[PDB]
């Protein structure tokens, strides 16, 4: 007769009502991802407006519920999840100009065209064309061009829309009492109501800022090195002291450093390690790099995929006469029916995807018995990281010894060590200052700190104070250069890749002090230990029922973020750096500019 | 000294829903458990109290089979001394049965594209059933205190879900056909042994 049991009722029937519609959608979507058509489409849309409605039907009801005399910590949990209004807290008016806007904005990045005034009649998107001309190309004059006019196409038109989208997500995020939407996606680690586990909004910020502070000798290190290299292939460009240029880190943003390895070996005569031929000539379809990951994951106690994965999922490219976007995914249609749609070609680079897909695949079939709110992993970081680990153990020569893909008469010293460590790092450290710029400069801009006039110019110095990269042309205020990244412009949160970055690193290290292994821990692997089996299985079917705090803890002791694990991992790298940057200068500074003459 | 009309119960088109399992009395006749142990295609046979293959030489008064289809997970609440769902709002055993439960898949079968919902399950319910009772009522379940006179409305809502059985669904949201042996003791004299 509380308001307890009507929660819990409540809660009850929106489970049973939610998971048959999730799972109808869900099936619509997949059948239009196998089998693309316009009526394909159409059904898919509209099963996604059947779920939505429902779920808005659902909110609306919820909203009668009052929060304040809810005890259970599962209840309040999945009746604050459901209560989120979110864009119906504003007018009708405000929230379809709020929709405009947005839509404006994705169609405005993904119809991007920008070339020079040569042939204004030929030139090509950004996907396909700019980021090849960004990884691939070695010319100073063409990069510059390509960021220079991708930066003047698109953030010039997303800069009057992106303020209008700020001060729209302001006032939605302080009509639901939060203090700006920097704080309303902060929210996602709020941990509140439970003792020595609990998470404020700023603890965010002050864990972040002091992890950064501890990663900032060894991105130091490698930024030096990095420089050092590139000024060995730019001698005119680049200068001993001064910060990195944007338009030559391998893509256009410089959001990794992966495609700087050509540039930066260490060892070019050394060849890396590539098992494609050993698949290749041991007849190794997809089906094999399936079975061989899912033989992988059950050796550290894991249950393997069930019938219906192999019934169902997608694993090869369906021919020619139909086509599917093929993207590799880890579907969780609910219901129990868990897919992988991914065209697999015989690499090694597909036999690493292929264990992330399904580390993805078994964390979602970790926590299926929690509710259908509670199926989610412990915050926006765990799923990523998760997938990571599996990858971080599978990619290490002695699993690809011992399921022969590897000779036995390899001989892993110290060079091809250092050859791994080094892509690791442009993989995994060079995107940290990058992410937490960019993060904390949203957040800035949120919270009113950064007025209008002072956008770019803010964006730009807190650049070149914390990523160390130096923009090639002088911007003024008519620029929107943040708005030109994917995840800016279509309204997404970034903070989740630092937090999965620390998480797999927390993960790797503790597992591998469970299976006791001895050595580096770049040399790790899981396989064949139960006992990480069982600890990181102990964190997976938690779901989003306790707090982060606790599923972290459960893993590694540690209540909070730990970034030891990184430097553990990449010690021997960071003694390798030291130990190369003692004929060079280590850090940079900010006066110097590409365009200072 | 006729056969006892298993194959009506175990091999029928259709099922009954798990709300209104329906309850068949087979009696004057004989009945020979041992291909129904050997069929081998039944993926849950589970009781404690007698053994499948002493069960045979011993005939009772009466005997009862109830059939209805649950899901893969729900298949465990059908047994004595357990909780939830189906065990509370819709099939209720008690703790001193007698006999036990046959269970198998059947995603081929009871499950079509787009969903058979035709099978479907009380979810809400002021108290627990009483062991081998069935409450077929369709009132609208009141959550709160306020009356509604039976609509759909606020804490008021319709008191039964019906089961979305797809034939690409997991082990355990298939549909399970459930057929469950009930035996009992009377001061009747045997009827169904041989
Ligand atoms: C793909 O979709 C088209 C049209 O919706 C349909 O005719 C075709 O049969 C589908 N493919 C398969 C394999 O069912
Ligand atoms: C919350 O409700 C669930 C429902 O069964 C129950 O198992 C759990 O013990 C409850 N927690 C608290 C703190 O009452
Ligand atoms: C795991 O152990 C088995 C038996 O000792 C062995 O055959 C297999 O190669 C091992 N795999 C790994 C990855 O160590
Ligand atoms: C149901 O039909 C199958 C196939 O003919 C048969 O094997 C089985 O014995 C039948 N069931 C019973 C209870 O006889
Ligand atoms: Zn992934």
């Amino acid at each position: 007769s509380t308001i307890e049991e009507q929660a819990k009722t409540f809660l009850d029937k929106f489970n049973h009502e939610a998971e048959d519609l999730f799972y109808q959608s869900s099936l619509a979507s997949w059948n239009y991802n196998t089998n693309i058509t316009e009526e394909n489409v159409q059904n898919m849309n509209n099963a996604g407006d059947k779920w939505s409605a429902f779920l808005k039907e659902q909110s609306t009801l919820a909203q009668m519920y009052p929060l304040q005399e809810i005890q259970n910590l599962t209840v309040k949990l999945q009746l604050q999840a459901l209560q989120q209004n979110g864009s119906s807290v504003l007018s009708e008016d405000k929230s379809k100009r709020l929709n405009t806007i947005l839509n404006t904005m994705s169609t405005i990045y993904s119809t991007g065209k920008v070339c020079n005034p040569d042939n204004p009649q030929e030139c090509l998107l950004l996907e396909p064309g700019l980021n090849e001309i960004m990884a691939n190309s070695l010319d100073y004059n063409e990069r510059l061009w390509a960021w220079e006019s991708w930066r003047s196409e698109v953030g010039k038109q997303l800069r009057p829309l992106y303020e209008e989208y700020v001060v729209l997500k302001n006032e939605m995020a302080r009509a639901n009492h939060y203090e700006d939407y920097g704080d309303y996606w902060r929210g996602d680690y709020e941990v509140n109501g439970v003792d020595g586990y609990d998470y404020s909004r700023g603890q965010l910020i002050e864990d972040v800022e002091h992890t950064f502070e501890e990663i900032k000798p060894l991105y130091e290190h490698l930024h030096a090195y990095v420089r050092a290299k590139l000024m060995n292939a730019y001698p005119s460009y680049i200068s001993p002291i001064g910060c990195l240029p944007a338009h030559l880190l391998g893509d256009m943003w410089g959001r990794f450093w992966t495609n700087l390895y050509s540039l930066t070996v260490p060892f070019g005569q050394k060849p890396n390690i590539d098992v494609t031929d050993a698949m290749v000539d041991q007849a190794w379809d997809a089906q094999r790099i399936f079975k061989e990951a899912e033989k992988f994951f059950v050796s550290v106690g894991l249950p393997n995929m069930t019938q219906g994965f192999w019934e169902n999922s997608m694993l090869t490219d369906p021919g020619n006469v139909q086509k599917a976007v093929c993207h590799p995914t880890a579907w969780d249609l609910g219901k129990g029916d868990f897919r992988i749609l991914m065209c697999t070609k015989v690499t090694m680079d597909d036999f690493l995807t292929a264990h992330h897909e399904m580390g993805h695949i078994q964390y979602d079939m970790a926590y299926a018995a929690q509710p259908f709110l509670l199926r989610n992993g412990a915050n926006e970081g765990f799923h990523e990281a998760v997938g990571e680990i599996m990858s971080l153990s599978a990619a290490t020569p002695k699993h690809l010894k011992s399921i022969g893909l590897l000779s036995p008469d390899f001989q892993e010293d110290n060079e091809t060590e250092i050859n791994f460590l080094l892509k690791q790092a442009l993989t995994i450290v060079g995107t940290l200052p990058f992410t937490y710029m960019l993060e904390k400069w949203r957040w800035m801009v949120f919270k009113g700190e950064i007025p209008k006039d002072q956008w770019m110019k803010k964006w730009w110095e807190m650049k070149r104070e914390i990523v160390g990269v130096v923009e090639p042309v002088p911007h003024d205020e008519t620029y929107c250069d943040p708005a030109s990244l994917f995840h800016v412009s279509n309204d997404y949160s970034f903070i989740r890749y630092y937090t999965r970055t620390l998480y797999q690193f927390q993960f790797q290290e503790a597992l591998c002090q469970a299976a006791k292994h001895e050595g580096p821990l770049h040399k790790c692997d899981i396989s064949n230990s139960t006992e990480a089996g069982q600890k990181l299985f102990n964190m997976l079917r938690l779901g989003k029922s306790e707090p982060w705090t606790l599923a972290l803890e459960n893993v590694v002791g540690a209540k909070n973020m730990n970034v030891r694990p990184l430097l553990n991992y990449f010690e021997p790298l960071f003694t390798w750096l030291k130990d190369q940057n003692k004929n060079s200068f280590v850090g940079w500074s900010t006066d110097w500019s590409p365009y200072a003459d | 000294t006729n056969l006892c009309p298993f194959g009506e119960v175990f091999n029928a088109t259709t099922f009954a829903s798990v709300y209104a399992w329906n309850r068949k009395r087979i009696s004057n006749c004989v009945a020979d458990y041992s291909v129904l142990y050997n069929s081998t295609s039944f993926s849950t046979f589970k009781c404690y109290g007698v053994s499948p293959t002493k069960l045979n030489d011993l005939c009772f008064t009466n005997v009862y089979a109830d059939s209805f289809v649950v899901r893969g997970d729900e298949v465990r609440q059908i047994a004595p001394g357990q909780t939830g769902r189906i065990a509370d709002y819709n099939y209720k055993l008690p703790d001193d049965f007698t006999g036990c439960v046959i269970a198998w898949n059947s995603n081929n079968l009871d499950s079509k594209v787009g969903g058979n919902y035709n099978y479907l399950y009380r979810l809400f319910r002021k108290s627990n059933l009483k062991p081998f009772e069935r409450d077929i009522s369709t009132e609208i379940y009141q959550a709160g205190s306020t009356p509604c006179n039976g609509v759909e409305g606020f804490n008021c809502y319709f008191p039964l879900q019906s089961y979305g059985f797809h034939p690409t669904n997991g082990v355990g949201y298939q549909p399970y056909r459930v057929v469950v042996l009930s035996f009992e003791l009377l001061n009747a004299p045997a009827t169904v042994c041989g």
